[PDB]
């Protein structure tokens, strides 16, 4: 067989990529 | 719920080209992209 | 509630897309955002107007220079787009969302207007891009 | 096109031998010295090396993406 799990594409994010906060800079 | 995702020609940036859709990539507009690989499995002997 | 809340939630990774889309003025105005402050602590903004800085950041592969403008209650003031954060609607930054609401005067947001707004955004989603929107995209 | 892992005709490897080769042309080696120090003996084996045109540093001028 070949096929592909998860098939839901738009918002995976996982938390995230370090949100960069407002009152640091 | 896969977009078929096309390769600018130019740019080789990746594009999402549905059905009733003009062949443009949204970075540059040139109009001729490339299907990227299977993924299907590709096994060869090494014959 | 919010779990409801979280429905008309816009995180970051999507919204990548609907920085170019037109009619943005039209889907985003009605929805509630997580923006940050600044340690942990957040509050649920209003989405209003729709802004631009003269700020050009770079927000992973794409780049925006475009602003929000976001108000708690009383307290608003120019936002970017980097700083919303993608967690959901916590407890206790609902009930400081409904504090600061009671407090300002502004009436809560009737469930009924939730419900048929999260509808705006999966439509704005599905929609075939067959009109001239790619060029000015480009542009 | 690259060179060819092995001689076609015994067997030697010599696909580690091509960059060797022209480090070796590049101390000014006679081309048939730099076969002697490379360790081929064979005509067989000369020939892989000889005649190799390493056409894959052209295909690498092309891009597919930068
Ligand atoms: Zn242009
Ligand atoms: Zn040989």
């Amino acid at each position: 067989g070949s096929r592909r799990p998860g098939g839901m594409t738009s918002t995976y994010g996982r938390y995230g990529s370090q949100t960069p906060m407002y009152g640091s800079g | 719920q896969q977009p078929m995702i096309y390769i600018c020609g130019e740019c080789h940036t990746e594009n999402e080209i549905k059905s009733r859709d003009p062949i443009r990539c949204r970075e540059c507009g040139y109009r001729i992209m490339y299907k990227k690989r299977t993924k299907r499995l590709v096994v060869f002997d090494a014959r | 509630l919010p779990e409801e809340l979280n429905r008309v939630r816009l995180s970051r990774h999507k919204l990548e897309r609907w920085c170019h889309m037109p009619f943005f003025a039209k889907t985003v105005t009605g929805c509630f955002v997580r923006i940050g402050i600044g340690k942990p602590v957040y509050r649920v903004a209003e989405i209003t107007g729709v802004v631009e800085t003269a700020k050009v950041y770079q927000l992973g592969g794409t780049r925006t220079n475009k602003g929000l403008q976001l108000r708690h209650g009383n307290d608003q003031r120019v936002f970017r787009l980097e700083f919303v954060s993608n967690q959901e609607f916590t407890e206790s930054e609902f009930m400081k969302w409904k504090e600061a609401m009671f407090s300002a005067g502004m009436q809560l947001p009737t469930l009924d207007e939730i419900n048929k707004k999260e509808l705006s955004i999966k439509e704005a989603l599905n929609y075939k891009f067959n009109d001239q929107d790619i060029e000015e995209i480009v542009k | 096109m690259i060179i060819p892992v092995r001689c076609f005709t015994c067997g030697k490897i010599v696909g580690n031998k091509w960059e060797a080769y022209l480090g070796l042309l590049q101390a000014e080696y006679t081309e048939g010295d730099a076969l002697d120090a490379l360790g081929l003996k064979r005509y067989c084996c000369r020939r892989m090396l000889l005649a190799h045109v390493d056409l894959i540093e052209k295909l690498l001028n092309y891009a597919p993406l930068e």
